[PDB]
């Protein structure tokens, strides 16, 4: 009944959902720290209660009408409650829905990978030793250790997903949508006034200018890695063929633990030695997080709560309390703000602790927003904000005043170039991969035809786009987008794409706000109170205000801007330019 | 010398819910405000209306010391003439309030493990609560046209929700035991001094 009933219903939903979500999060934390399958049972029952309550409130939300009455953020909150996902519909139709989710997650562990029928060097699936036993730059070990992995996963995944996508798109008949592909990208719909209306097809028109006109610039970099590979060992790039993609070393695109030393031809300048200065001085898990908090409060962000240190579990367990090793920043309802990272002290643990503390700082900004808007303004903002501080805390200028590195080390020319090469190769090359994967996903979500004629066209397009192909084809046995953590449970991929652009835009804005001379990389968010408030005025907004207007109000930007990303390297680009003059 | 009951009203084992707060009338007692702030340096004795010094030589009439347990921000909500969710429906103070508030951080007393639901507040009152009114009623709140008949659900909300205090909430939604002093000047001989 108008806004008078809507406000009361929304307040009731907020009050109940806050407690239920806190209980669910507490059960999940207890399970993740004390896995005994009894914590699993209680977590399952708490999640079932939360899901049932949320479904009931969402059914009430659809029962409400939202034609034109709700002008304020009540409209946004009711829309967020109205997005019900795969639910509703007739009982006969949705009865079989519960028989799909249970078996969806069981298909990943069905594949065992080790030496075929050989007790020697056979081990189960564990992330601890895979990262050290899989990355091997060899011409023979990459054949069956990879083709078998790709083939034995999607043995019958395609003939099931063929009807899975059809039945999931049939759900779009009763949610005022058109395509399951448009379902993901439609979350950006946000209008603020007359003349600023947001089109449903904004993405399909604003992506050509941001990617296609600057594609050759990100292609010369791909030519740079070709010349380095040949020098290490010949016969890595066929004069008539194409370089194999299965022996690149890593399809995850995280880091190169073997090719980094063999990158600079001179290999004479020393590399960083952070762990040597952390082990002796007494830097541990209890203190790295304190240093990150000191860095965050030196900008203006508030200190962590007293309970944050009280219940955090920053160290290994004591009595058989196995934990899923993954750095996750936890909210826990009423501002508990726990953090889970069971790791020792290394080079990357410090920086990922800074990134997780950035996640927690972003979380400690919208605790005043309504429960339905206590999220990031966009899918890509929440990770990008943490990654901004993660990358900003890695500069030697930051690790020279604290005391981690000696003060007698004057900055060098090629050393900073070498440092920026790894960070400009680990994530910048990921954007083309994410773009092609997302466009392929969008095109295959239509499901307009089975693969009896599109097979040749898809591979021809793939060859003419990037120019990498398997030496030999395969039968109907494999499926590419299956062997990955964030595609196994049907997640999105724009989150990992827009995050880079957003983080670079925010970094450019903050370094502009820093008002510091010198170079464009020595600028740091630390000891900049004005930059601190300029970041906080965006963090403490949530979903109450549209992300477009949020980005506008800070510095002024209609959409994504890759110009800050390019200008991050434009002042120092002649070094790469002078080494690309030997090609036509 | 008869010391005033500010011991058995402060050190009480359990306080009263906000929707039904216990108003304790005390008179003929000497008020030793000095002994109040001798438990940890984390009091929030931000005093309104009168001077921070209580003027222990200034005599009042009977003071209404009523105590309840609320969250952290709702302590800020309790103020002489400020709106919100708990200063409108549960405990409203007059604009000419004489006296002031005392709020603790009671996390080791009534933050029961796995949550305690003995603390209930009043949501959805539909009418601003006149100052110093209790309204201890259990009647499901009706907003829509449909007359509720003792069954809650859509448009029929139970107006007494629960804090569900438990540890680990933090500096925010944790039990802050609040007792406020209402110094009244209504003729009569002056006894509280
Ligand atoms: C982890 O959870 C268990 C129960 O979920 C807690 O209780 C332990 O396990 C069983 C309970 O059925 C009993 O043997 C004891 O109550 C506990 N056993 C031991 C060896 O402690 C257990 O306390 C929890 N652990 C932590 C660290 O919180
Ligand atoms: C309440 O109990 C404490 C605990 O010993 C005591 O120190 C204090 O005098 C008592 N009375 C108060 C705070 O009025």
């Amino acid at each position: 009944l108008t806004e008078e009933n809507a406000k009361t219903f929304l307040n009731n939903f907020n009050q109940e959902a806050e407690d239920l979500s806190y209980q669910s999060s507490l059960a999940s934390w207890n399970y993740n720290t004390n896995i005994t399958e009894e914590n699993a049972q209680k977590m399952s029952e708490a999640a079932a209660k939360w899901s049932a309550f949320y479904e009931e409130q969402s059914k009430t939300a659809q029962s409400f009408s939202l034609q034109e009455i709700q002008t304020p953020i009540i409209k946004r909150q009711l829309q967020a409650l109205q997005q019900s996902g795969s639910s509703a519909l007739s009982a006969d139709k949705n009865k079989q829905l519960n028989t799909i989710l249970n078996t969806m997650s069981t298909i990943y562990s069905t594949g065992k990978v080790c030496n075929p029928k050989n007790p020697q060097e056979c081990l189960l699936l564990e992330p601890g030793l895979d990262e050290i036993m899989a990355t091997s730059t060899d011409y023979n070990s990459r054949l069956w250790a990879w083709e078998g992995w790709r083939a034995e996963v999607g043995k019958q995944l395609r003939p099931l997903y063929e009807e899975y996508v059809v039945l999931k798109n049939e759900m779009a008949r009763a949610n005022n949508y058109n395509d399951y592909g448009d379902y993901w990208r439609g979350d950006y719909e946000a209008e603020g006034a007359d003349g600023y209306n947001y089109n449903r097809n904004q993405l399909i028109e604003d992506v050509e200018r941001t990617f296609a006109e600057i594609k050759p610039l990100y292609e010369h970099l791909h030519a740079y890695v070709r010349r380095k590979l040949m020098d290490t060992y010949p016969s890595y790039i066929s004069p008539t063929g194409c370089l194999p993609a299965h022996l690149l070393g890593d399809m995850w695109g995280r880091f190169w633990t073997n090719l980094y030393p063999l990158t600079v031809p001179f290999a004479q300048k020393p590399n960083i030695d952070v762990t040597d200065a952390m082990m002796n001085q007494g830097w541990d898990a209890e203190r790295i997080f304190q240093e990150a908090e000191k860095f965050f409060v030196s900008v203006g962000l508030p200190h962590m709560t007293q309970g944050f240190w009280a219940n955090s579990m920053l160290t290994e367990p004591a009595d058989g309390r196995k934990v899923v090793c993954h750095p996750t920043a936890w909210d826990l309802g009423h501002g508990d703000f726990r953090i889970k990272m069971c790791t020792k002290v290394t080079m990357d643990n410090f920086l990922t602790a800074h990134h997780e503390m950035g996640h927690i700082q972003y979380d400690m900004a919208y605790a005043r927003q309504p429960f339905l808007l206590r999220n990031g303004a966009n899918e890509g903002f929440h990770e990008a904000v943490g990654e901004i501080m993660s990358l900003s805390a890695a500069t030697p200028k930051h690790l020279k005043s604290i005391g981690l590195l000696p003060s007698d080390f004057q900055e060098d020319s090629e050393t900073e170039i070498n440092f920026l090469l790894k960070q400009a190769l680990t994530i910048v090359g990921t954007l083309p991969f994410t773009y092609m994967l997302e466009k392929w996903r969008w095109m295959v979500f239509r499901g307009e035809i089975p693969k009896e004629q599109w097979m040749k066209k898809w591979w021809e397009m793939k060859r003419e786009i990037v120019g990498v192909v398997e030496p030999l084809p395969h039968d109907e046995t494999y499926c590419d987008p299956a062997s990955l953590f964030h595609v196994s449970n049907d997640y999105s991929f724009i989150r990992y794409y827009t995050r880079t652009i957003y983080q670079f835009q925010f970094q450019e804005a903050l370094c502009q706000a820093a008002k510091y001379n010198g170079s464009l990389h020595k600028c740091d968010i630390s000891n900049s109170t004005e930059a601190g408030q300029k970041l906080l005025k965006m963090l403490s907004l949530g979903n109450s205000e549209p992300w477009t207007k949020a980005l506008e109000n800070v510095v002024g930007a209609r959409n994504m801007d890759v110009k800050p990303l390019l200008n991050y390297f434009q002042p120092l680009f002649d070094w790469l330019k002078e080494q690309n003059r030997n090609s036509f | 010398t008869n010391l005033c009951p500010f011991d058995e009203v402060f050190n009480a084992t359990r306080f009263a819910s906000v929707y039904a707060w216990n108003r304790k009338r005390i008179s003929n007692c000497v008020a030793d405000y000095s002994v109040l702030y001798n438990l940890a340096p984390f009091f929030t004795f931000k005093c309104y209306g009168v001077s921070p010094t209580k003027l222990n030589d200034l005599c009042f009439t009977n003071v209404y010391a009523d105590s309840f347990v609320i969250r952290g921000d709702e302590v800020r909500q309790i103020a002489p003439g400020q709106t919100g969710n708990i200063a409108d429906y549960n405990y409203k103070l007059p604009d000419d309030f004489t006296g002031c508030v005392i709020a603790w951080n009671s996390n080791k007393l009534d933050s029961k493990v796995s949550g305690n639901y003995n603390y209930l507040y009043r949501l959805f009152r539909k009418s601003n609560l006149k100052p110093f009114e209790r309204d201890i009623s259990t009647e499901i709140y009706q907003a829509g046209n449909k007359p509720c008949n003792g069954v809650a659900g859509f448009n029929c909300y139970f107006p007494l929700r629960s804090y569900s205090f438990r540890p680990t909430y933090g500096v925010g939604h944790q039990p802050y035991r609040v007792v406020v002093l209402s110094f009244e000047l209504l003729h009569a001989p002056a006894t509280v001094c």
